[PDB]
């Protein structure tokens, strides 16, 4: 084992709403997005993302 | 002295509580939960990675009969063949071109870079609740890990705590667990001796250096055709690389309740679900008498512009006039609001500003200074914001989160209704009672 | 924090308004119109003399 370098994404453009977010996302390859709710059901969604 | 209360399991949010002994003066008790850690009780049942299909050389019996033995291998597969005659490459290995027969001879193991890429099976059982607590009363503060069970109580030095049981036990991890390189999967994998070609865990062992490696992959050896040497043999593909593509996201990303699950060993931690019911015993040489404490005479709410959010959104002044300079502890007696500071410097006459965030759309609560409560009486707005990166430090009820106006509305438009029946049955019960006496 | 207001568009006369957060003091804000200027779109069709 060892330590690799790995890339940071652009940071993200949040908007916000009545209950809710939109993530405006820029990412030139496939990068990964994993969100979570923090409640009795996760609902979590996976997505692998590129372009904008 | 003793006392029991509720703290809400949510890290890093503190909960405030008055403890009011009828001798003594009030005096204020502060617990955050700093850290948390439900942690199981796991037994490892298996080890399985890459197996490496080792392949014996094959041996030749050169006019004679070879039989197929019992070994212990892992998936070990034998079989025999009639004559082959074969090359290795001086264009001949035998004398007889008939009964030459050949033993195919081929098993699995560990392969060599399994030490690390390897997934462990484990079991789940159930969960105890470690809890963290950073708890101040008065001047003194105090850290201390105790277990969130009822019975096992946590001490520093004068305090001593009882913890639990928790409202509502859960656990973020299935009864079947893999761990494969620190990630978590709830994975259903099969028992140990079950082992089913194609899929996970085909190949089985108590450890990586475990001899006793059993494994079905249905490895199957065929007849040799080509001329040259060689064993041929047909496998089914590695089940632990079906499940690594196959894996779905871990356990990290998909825990409920913003649990943080860790490995070695394993655990959840920093997770907020539920209340911990809570029994201290608070040394008495803390506490002061409100025959020392300033008792303040005549204190007076004034409340400025507030707002229901997470964040500390609302103001308000204390306009008091008491007796002696001191260290009053203020506090917020109702549900849907909490206060920001905790002991405010009290002079003879003067004000206090202090801040407050509340839950209710109206703020409807009683305050309290020194023991004095005053009802403090506002109208907070709606938040500008719609997100906040801080979470909602008080819960929302249903009795205090409908503004005045609204209960005003509704219960004038249901005291119609019921005024009305109400009347109905008077004017029924008079025109009665009129007929009865003019009968 | 986001406030929204209505500027009458009068250069010279300066336009005060106070903003007011939950939790905190309530600020002054004065806008005035320095300069403005309205541009056309505009294209030659031709010159003459």
């Amino acid at each position: 084992p060892t330590v690799c370098p790995v890339p940071l994404a652009h940071t993200p453009t949040v908007t916000k709403w009545f209950k809710g977010i939109t993530l405006h996302l820029t990412a030139t390859r496939p990068t990964l997005l994993t969100t979570r709710k923090l409640g009795l059901r996760a609902d979590a969604t996976a997505e692998w993302i590129t372009g904008t | 002295f003793e006392h029991a209360t509720t703290v809400p399991n949510v890290p890093g949010i503190p909960y405030k509580a008055l403890v009011e002994r009828a001798g003594y003066a009030p005096l204020n008790l502060e617990i955050t939960v700093v850290s948390s850690e439900l942690t199981p009780s796991t037994n490892k049942e298996y080890v399985t990675c890459r197996f490496h299909t080792v392949i014996p050389s094959p041996q030749v019996k050169c006019c004679g009969s070879l039989e197929c033995k019992a070994s212990s291998k892992a998936d070990y597969t034998c079989r025999v063949f009639g004559g082959v005659y074969p090359f290795m490459w001086g264009g001949a290995q035998c004398f007889c071109d008939s009964e030459n027969t050949q033993l195919s001879e081929a098993y699995v193991e560990f392969a060599p870079d399994c030490t690390i890429d390897h997934a462990v099976a484990l079991k789940v059982h159930t969960a105890a609740l470690k809890v963290g607590l950073r708890i101040v009363y008065g001047n003194t503060t105090a850290h201390l890990d105790t277990f969130v069970n009822g019975v096992t109580p946590g001490s520093s030095r004068d305090l001593k705590v009882i913890a639990g049981p928790i409202s509502a036990a859960f656990s973020p991890f299935d009864h079947k667990v893999v761990i494969r390189k620190g990630l978590v999967y709830n994975y259903d994998f099969p028992e140990y001796g079950a082992m089913k070609p194609g899929a996970f865990g085909d190949i089985q062992a108590s450890s990586l250096d475990a001899t006793d490696i059993v494994a079905r992959t249905d490895i199957r050896l065929l007849k040799p055709s080509v001329k040259n040497i060689h064993v041929p043999y047909t496998q089914a593909v590695s089940g632990y690389e079906m499940w690594k593509n196959n894996s779905g996201r871990p356990l990290q990303e998909t825990a409920p309740f913003g649990c943080k699950i860790e490995v070695e060993p394993l655990r959840a931690s920093n997770c907020a679900y539920g209340h911990i019911p809570i029994s201290i015993d608070i040394p008495d040489a803390a506490f002061v008498r409100s025959s020392e404490s300033p008792t303040i005479l005549e204190v007076s709410c004034t409340v400025a512009d507030c707002i229901y959010s997470a964040d500390f959104g609302g103001s308000l002044t204390l306009q008091y006039k008491a007796d002696r300079e001191g260290h009053c502890p203020v506090h917020s007696h109702s549900t849907t609001a909490v206060l920001k500071e905790a002991t405010t410097h009290v002079t003879a006459v003067g004000s206090i500003t202090l801040h407050f965030s509340t839950s209710s759309p109206q703020a409807n609560f009683i305050v309290s200074l020194c023991g004095k409560k005053t009802t403090c009486n506002a109208e907070c707005k709606p938040p500008a914001d719609h997100i906040i990166g801080e979470p909602h430090k008080v819960d929302q009820e249903f009795q205090a989160a409908v503004s005045k106006t609204s209960w005003n509305w509704l219960l004038a438009l249901f005291g119609g209704a019921s005024s009305l029946i109400v009347v109905g049955l008077i004017v029924l019960v008079c025109s009665s009672m009129l007929i009865n006496t003019r009968r």
